RNA sequence: AUGAACUAGCCCUGAAAAUGGAUGGCGCUAAAGCGGA
RNA sequence: CGUCAUCUAAUUAGUGACGCGCAUGAAUGGAUUAACGAGAUUCCCACUGUCCCUACUUGCUAUCUAGCGAAACCACAGCCA
RNA sequence: CCUUCGAUGUCGGCUCUUCCUAUCAUUGGGACGCAGAAGUCUCAAAGUGUCGGAUUGUUCACCCGCUAAUAGGGAACGUGAGCUGGGUUUAGACCGUCGUGAGACAGGUUAGUUUUACCCUACUGAUGAAUUUUAUUAUAUAUAUACAUAUAGUAUUGUGACAGUAAUCCAACUUGGUACGAGAGGAUUAGUUGGUUCAGACAAUUGGUACAGCAAUUGGUUGACAAACCAGUGUUGCGAAGCUAAGUCUGUUGGAUAAUGGCUGAACGCCUCUUAAGCCAGAAACCAUGCUGAUUAAACAAUACUAUCU
């Protein structure tokens, strides 16, 4: 007979195999659609997560109850040191999917790029990438000519520089960044000028832009149905315990179905989230990187006492409205939208009035360390 | 009159007994329903400081009792966030008896009243002494 | 940046910190931390606590 | 050089139930279907 | 789920009345009754994680390891429409 | 009365998933005894929803409410080694009617033990080798070649067959006191600002949490001070970091169609959306895009370095 009362299903079946992810790094599944009237440009970047803070902003929404008022919002800080471009790779279309022609490498690579190919570098002779970079340029140009002639997709290989962060790890992270833009010849002439240089973050993104974020959620281990799926907790009188599901299924499909929620592993899942707005792009050469026109105290972004569990941020960075999956130090992949947004929020430009830099250990009360000494006077 | 009312935390579920805050003759209100509440299986309807409710009077003058009446919440004791960046809470829970159209049955509110409520109902803002 | 006093231990409160409270009469109080609000709702007096600004003023210590 | 009224072969409407399913399956229309030689 | 009143916002429940009572009734004891009861029922105040709606936390198990080490049950055996 | 009496646990509720359409609301349409508004009959359609309570053990029923609507059903009358045990249905006891009596009552009432998973599968997560009767959507210098090519080890970056999939509904204001109407009344559509249910995360702020920490204190015991300890956490106040909701953030657009309305146009010198041939527009439905997995393909590619030895 039918269930007495109706209620929507607990889980979502579109994220179903709730297992641990294959890797820490978040991988892009699809790149933005290639428009060939635009000039060639990069489409992605990668950084690390530092912490959160809050800001003060003036609203500009005619019709709202908050039309002309100062509000407070939370934000997330991503440390965004420049990457290095080290190679090129070209794909062509087949009925079996995309297909690699070849890979061309630059003339010199760094030791933190080579560490990613070893399980233990400290005991090795370190002979990776010591013969192949010594090829004549003629072979490379013939290969690039073939790529220009037969390929339809270019991507550029880039890597991060973990020595400029407070991380304990020394291996760099490697990823492929697709290059949209004009014709294949223009794409090739674009990439080659960058083959051993730095990508700063403001070459890829702009202020007030809308971005997508890819990363891996925080891990929690084995969890029960009550926490993993959110099911109704069961009465106090129950004999074998109350944190479970009462009925696993009817008699007679004489099996358990795959839609029934069970115990299992929770967290450490891979996710892609849309529409996170950029509020400010900081620069490591700037003394007042957290001061506004209304607050001329000369400040940096790092709060009094360091970002808790991360360290001090002293490269250039991003400020994102909202929140992002992952722990402190977790690598975050950034991507442009699949097609550009034209709504009112994505076009509106933001002017900030206050960034907060008080301590996040305990309950902080000052914005700088000089205020603290000025308030108490001389101590013992 | 616009009905925008950015969201406010609900803590006053069905079955609560609150003060009456005006000079109509009643002394308390017993909440029995909340207007515009949807469907969710085991969930109790609950209200915040600008909502209209259905209620009865448990002690007060005999012509107001044994009836279903309308009311509007003016003060609440549960903390709620203001978009400027702080949190607020009152002493007690209070409301006034009104028409289905929001017209007062009395003619004077006793204590302070919240600004979010006074923006949605103009007669109440007219009849209040302090708007906080 | 505009700040306000703490009404119990008169510090300065920067935006995004506070906690206000309305008495039975329409007097507004504004505390910043949990500790100060807890002390004020237990009916304790700031003049009776050694670490507050009020005590140091009544003992010629500022 | 049109207008009707009847009659009977194939086809069609009438034709709604619960795990996913059954001309035995694939499939078949110059039949690999129906009535004959 | 007798009719009337009351209790609630809403009462097959509780109490007070009515009585052609399928089939009440006088030591088969009738009608009452202060005090008493780990006896059966209804409402009110106080109180609270019973509940909205769950979260956090301690001991002892469970877990992995060195030793020690049983039983029920068993035609043959274990994917589906 | 076919199967089960060397036993298939016998009412209702709570919990949880899936299926049907004889469609209540939400989407797009046809008709009216259709001015507008409000409704009634009917077509494609199961994508998304279908509640809080008083009385009763209840299924059923009835009333008070909100809502957009509070549709009907199945899965051994779904679901007891999931629970509960109020009713029914052992043994105690009271009442009425019946019986000479022991006793009876599908008539009331009160009190009355709910046992076992470590096996096999199923399902949820977690490690992991082996794979030449095998594979190939090319490789070489416009030319040749399947009469071909292919070792292993460690490691990075990738392709993506196939399977799963996600958003939903409402209000106010403007259009507009306008269209329509004698009056009374009074749309659709589009725009703006908000909200409900659901899903995926997160902790700058607010709250909860305490066997990090600091302080206070009752009884007792070290001769006193100081320092401590015991009372299975002696008892109180605050309480960082971490976890956490009641707190904060985010939640697309294309292809091809169904119902229906049409175009050109014979049959049938007229006509006809085709009940011939040939075409157009078109829905919360379908297929993709997007998202999760991919020892689901005993699947594969490029690259770097190396193997008494190609
Ligand atoms: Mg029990
Ligand atoms: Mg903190
Ligand atoms: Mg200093
Ligand atoms: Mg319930
Ligand atoms: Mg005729
Ligand atoms: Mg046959
Ligand atoms: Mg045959
Ligand atoms: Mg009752
Ligand atoms: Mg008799
Ligand atoms: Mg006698
Ligand atoms: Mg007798
Ligand atoms: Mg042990
Ligand atoms: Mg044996
Ligand atoms: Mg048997
Ligand atoms: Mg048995
Ligand atoms: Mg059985
Ligand atoms: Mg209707
Ligand atoms: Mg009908
Ligand atoms: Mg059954
Ligand atoms: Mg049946
Ligand atoms: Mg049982
Ligand atoms: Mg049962
Ligand atoms: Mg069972
Ligand atoms: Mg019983
Ligand atoms: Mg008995
Ligand atoms: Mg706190
Ligand atoms: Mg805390």
């Amino acid at each position: 007979s039918h269930r007495k009362f109706e209620r929507p299903r607990h889980g979502s079946l579109g994220f179903l195999p709730r297992k641990r992810c294959k890797r820490l790094r978040g991988k892009i599944r699809s790149f933005p659609k290639d428009d060939k009237e635009k000039p060639p440009h990069f489409t992605a970047f990668m950084g690390y997560k530092a912490g959160m803070t809050h800001i003060v902003r003036e609203v500009d929404k005619p019709g709202s109850k908050l039309h002309k008022k100062e509000i407070v919002e939370a934000c997330t800080i991503i440390e965004c040191a420049p990457m290095v471009v080290v190679g090129i790779v070209g794909y062509r279309e087949t009925p079996k999917g995309l297909r690699i022609l070849s890979t061309v490498w630059a003339n010199h690579v760094s030791d933190e790029f080579r560490r990613r190919y070893y399980k233990n570098w400290y005991k090795s002779e370190k002979k990776a990438f010591t013969k192949s970079l010594n090829v004549p340029e003629a072979t490379k140009n013939c290969l690039l000519k073939r790529i220009e002639k037969y390929c339809t997709v270019l991507r550029a290989i880039c890597h991060t520089q973990p020595s400029k962060t407070p991380l304990r790890m020394k291996k760099a992270h490697i990823m492929e960044v697709q290059i949209n833009g004009g014709s294949m010849k223009e794409k090739l002439e674009f990439v080659k000028e960058m083959l051993e240089k730095n990508l700063p973050v403001s070459t890829v993104f702009n202020p007030n832009e809308m971005i997508d974020v890819i990363s891996v959620t925080k891990g929690h281990g084995t969890k029960g149905v009550v926490s993993r799926y959110g099911v109704k907790r069961l009465p106090r009188k129950t004999h074998r315990g109350l944190r479970k599901v009462a009925c696993i299924g009817a008699w007679h499909p004489a099996r358990v179905q795959f839609q029934i929620p069970r115990h299992g592993q929770k967290g450490y899942f891979h996710r892609t989230e849309r529409n996170k707005k950029i509020y400010r792009i900081g620069l490591k050469t700037d003394k007042n990187s957290a001061s506004t026109d209304a607050d001329i105290t000369e400040k940096k972004i790092t709060p009094m006492g360091g970002f808790p569990h991360y360290g001090v941020v002293n490269e250039d960075f991003l400020l994102l409205k909202g929140c992002v999956a992952g722990t402190k130090k977790r690598p975050i992949t950034l991507r442009k939208n699949i097609v550009p947004q034209v709504s009112r929020d994505a076009l509106a430009q933001v002017s900030l009035k206050f960034i907060d830099t008080s301590s996040k250990i305990g309950h902080g009360r000052f914005q700088t360390s000089e205020e603290k000494v000025k308030y108490y006077g001389p101590l013992k | 009159t616009l009905k925008n009312k950015m969201r406010i935390t609900l803590s006053l579920p069905v079955g609560a007994l609150i003060n009456c805050c005006d000079n109509s003759g009643g002394k308390n209100l017993y909440i029995i329903a909340v207007q515009g509440f949807g469907s969710c299986l085991n969930r109790l309807p609950a209200a915040s400081l600008g909502d209209m409710v259905l209620a009865t009077v448990k002690k007060g003058k005999p012509d107001l009792r044994k009836k279903v009446l309308n009311a509007i919440i003016c003060r609440q004791s549960k903390a709620w966030r203001r978009h400027e960046g702080y949190y607020i809470y009152f002493e007690d829970n209070a409301g006034v008896i009104v028409n289905p159209k929001g017209e007062m049955k009395g003619s004077a509110i006793t204590g302070p009243v919240a600004r979010e409520c006074a923006e949605l109902w103009p007669k109440l803002s007219s009849a209040a002494s302090a708007i906080v | 940046v505009k700040t306000e006093a703490c009404s119990f231990s008169e510090y300065r409160i920067y935006p995004g910190r506070g906690q206000k409270y309305i008495a039975r009469d329409g007097k507004v109080y504004f505390y910043l931390s949990s500790k100060f609000a807890s002390l004020a709702l237990q009916k304790k007096k700031a003049a009776k606590l050694r670490w507050t600004q009020t005590w140091r003023r009544n003992n010629k210590k500022t």
